[PDB]
RNA sequence: CUUUAAUGUUUGAUGUUCUAACGUUGACCCGUAAUCCGGGUUGCGGACAGUGUCUGGUGGGUAGUUUGACUGGGGCGGUCUCCUCCUAAAGAGUAACGGAGGAGCACGAAGGUUGGCUAAUCCUGGUCGGACAUCAGGAGGUUAGUGCAAUGGCAUAAGCCAGCUUGACUGCGAGCGUGACGGCGCGAGCAGGUGCGAAAGCAGGUCAUAGUGAUCCGGUGGUUCUGAAUGGAAGGGCCAUC
RNA sequence: UGAACUCGCUGUGAAGAUGCAGUGUACCCGCGGCAAGACGGAAAGACCCCGUAAACCUUUACUAUAGCUUGACACUGAACA
RNA sequence: GUUUAUUAAAAACACAGCACUGUGCAAACACGAAAGUGGACGUAUACGGUGUGACGCCUGCCCGGUGCCGGGAGGUUAAU
RNA sequence: UUUUGUAUAAUGGGUCAGCGACUUAUAUUCUGUAGCAAGGUUAACCGAAUAGGGGAGCCGAAGGGAAACCGAGUCUUAACU
RNA sequence: CCAUAGGUUAAUGAGGCGAACCGGGGGAACUGAAACAUCUAAGUACCCCGAGGAAAAGAAAUCAACCGAGAUUCCCCCAG
């Protein structure tokens, strides 16, 4: 049998050229108008995984 | 959307439950060793409103909404409905 | 979509290219209703381009080596 | 064994500590944006080619050596930068 | 709890909107506030709204 | 709105009657030497009951499970997130059921900018007037004030008032600070577009640190970005947001 | 039933010693006795807590369901008010 | 009299009696996916359930809570 | 063996001999190694078959974007110093 | 009355057993989710019926893309 990709995962990080993962920023989807412009200005374009939590995305898919 | 379980309300704290809502007049509290801890509620009725007893548990929690009393002014008649009148906001009221 | 490099274009069959012929050199697939060249270096052939969708830089390129580029 | 009843407390609250202070130290070579000190209140005023932000946060404007002074008439602590 | 919260729509043809908090029970008028517009790129007169 | 009918009303609510469905654990006849069953007239019921599907109520009769953690044993009581100070040992960080307080907001002015101003509390004099209203003068020195606790801070004032206003604006942002990470925080300056000031300049919130929770799912508005043959739409995507 | 060529004492030590240190007494080996010790033998403590264990039982704990119960359709029709 | 055979024989349970309540018979109720049996080849002086426990003297007040029973007006309410 | 820690009076073992515990398939990833090298390799299957045919396919050489699209660039943006 | 239901006799056929494989009827829970109710486990275990040497499906009211492929089964892919 081969490993079955989780797909929880899949759906959320996506590969870059060199191996890496980008992400979406999670503070997007309630009460906002609360924050300022600034903090919904950073939060908008996608960013790199950390190297804190990149050998759990490389486990959690083998395939993508 | 509040909560409070049977060690927070312990008198004038209204209660929401199914309804019609009510208010605790006075309470005491009982620890007993070997079992769960209670106390005797002595809630009273609001609407109709006579009496009502029961004993709660440590569980559970009952909807406080709503406490709101205040002064109020009467200056109206007409068929059946009334009005009243404010002095610290003055707003109408049915 | 498939994309095609410069390096895979002089072997298609004579000079001409189309999605078919392209299917039977194996470089990009059966399920392909789409194909680009893109400027990937080192043409010589004067490869004829046909139904295509040549990006910018092959076709500087493919001229430049003495190929023609049609919609 | 008798055990008698135990009391309560009503302390124990503390904040997450904000990390402040001075980050870069004097005679030392920073770049342009870099923060010099953090600090609640004006500790430290702003001097030549240092700002302030809206957090008392004395933010580097250009490249240079930190550099203390103890100048003005109230005897109070600025920070320049000497551009290098 | 009491400072609920509004939207702030452009009078102008576009459908973008601004959101803020405003407390009904004190100044019940709505506001008529002048920003910028990031589609027109002009400096629009918004109103009040839900 | 209501009392009142004439009408095609939409049709329900029941109430008698009739028998041919159905019930018959009433008798009688036969299969049959058979209180089972089946057929036959007939008698009493009768479109009720009963059963099947859908559906609301009731339902520990029964079944599957849940019933938190730290803890100077478990329990009981108390706490769980965020902010200020001390413990914390002159960078930072640092625990305990260690000592103390607060927060789950407020504001379209209490924001931006320009101009102008400097208190607390005692003392003297003064209509009603007093320990304390307002006025005049001095001593005095920020012991005052800062929408709200606490430390830090502020006179160039961030403290107070007024004129004029919405920079509490969109797309970015070199850089670093702080976190295991999710994240948080500061940000010169560029581009577009305004505000105030004659002008230099300032403004992407409030003197700063508390006033807040990740995702999934779902709702509103916009944008052909996709749209299961094609042309559309539905549903998704992006963005604003609940 | 780990192996033993298996003393008393005070002290130390995973915190109550036949084995460690100091010191004292004691020829080697059985039988009959007595049970203070070998934290003796027998039961992976029954009590207490922990486990995001199980089991039954209880109830206005949660979601369900047998059964009971209401209505509409179906078997189910005909005359008049 | 009966009971924890295999540490508890009792103050436990049972008991005649008493009272409430259900049931008009193709009964209630129980068993059974159902037909069918028990109840009973009985039928309210009968049967099922519940509580108390011979007998003598007695069994007071409270309908708010909950359950049960009755009435249906008004309000809220499913499939359709 | 488990522990901050054991002669411990904490656990286990009367002894002997035999048996008794990190594996297997298929995927993916990294290192070492071998072949070929901008190319590499075949799967089932035909097969006088571990030979030879079989390029269906997989991976790499081009990435960026949510996507259409664009392409050594590209996205965000009315445009990016 | 006719006729049936029923009764007797004959003819041919069936009953039962079998290691697994296949079609249909019925159908769990432990476990995984670090608890657990949806879900997973799993149409698996098992119960029951019926057929064969294999069985089941099977000659399009099917895909497909606007060009075409022509029933079913099985294996490698597509593809975690």
């Amino acid at each position: 049998p081969k490993i079955k990709t989780v797909r929880g995962a899949a759906k959320r990080f996506k590969k870059t050229g060199k191996g890496g993962f980008k992400h979406k920023h999670a503070n997007l989807r309630h009460i906002l108008t609360k924050k300022a412009t600034k903090r919904k200005r950073h939060l908008r374009p996608k960013a790199m995984v950390s190297k804190g939590d990149l050998g759990l995305v490389i486990a959690c898919l083998p395939y993508a | 959307m509040a909560t409070y379980y049977s060690n927070d309300f312990r008198a004038g704290l209204k209660i929401m439950l199914d309804g019609e809502p009510y208010a605790v007049e006075a309470s005491e509290f009982v620890k007993p060793g070997k079992g769960q801890a209670f106390a005797r509620v002595k809630l009273r009725r609001l609407l109709t409103g006579t009496r009502v007893e029961k004993t709660f548990k440590s569980t559970d929690s009952a909807e406080g909404a709503d406490v709101v009393d205040m002064n109020l002014t009467y200056l109206y008649n007409d068929g059946e409905f009334w009005h009243f009148m404010n002095n610290e906001t003055f707003e109408q009221l049915s | 979509t498939a994309e095609i490099r410069l390096s895979d274009l002089a072997k298609v069959e004579g000079g001409v290219v189309d999605l078919n012929t392209l299917k039977a050199a194996n470089i990009i697939g059966i399920q392909i209703e789409f194909a680009k060249v893109i400027l990937a270096g080192e043409v010589t052939t004067p490869v004829t381009v046909r139904g295509l969708r040549v990006t910018k830089g092959a076709r500087a390129a493919i001229e430049a080596a003495g190929g023609k580029i049609e919609e | 064994a008798h055990k008698k009843g135990l009391g309560s407390t009503r302390n124990g609250r503390d904040s997450e500590a904000k990390r402040l202070g001075v980050k870069r130290f004097g005679g030392e070579s920073v770049l342009a944006g870099s923060i010099i000190v953090r600090q609640r209140g004006t500790k430290f005023h702003a001097g030549a080619n240092v700002g302030c932000g809206r957090d008392h946060t004395l933010f580097a404007k250009a490249d240079g050596k930190v550099k203390f002074e103890v100048k003005g008439p109230k005897n109070r602590k600025f920070i320049s930068i000497e551009a290098e | 709890g009491i400072r609920e919260k509004i939207k702030l729509v452009s009078s102008a043809g576009t459908g973008h909107f601004y959101t803020t908090t405003k407390n009904k029970r004190t100044k019940p008028e709505k506001l008529e506030l002048k920003k910028f517009d990031p589609v027109v790129r002009q400096h629009v007169i918004y109103k009040e709204a839900k």
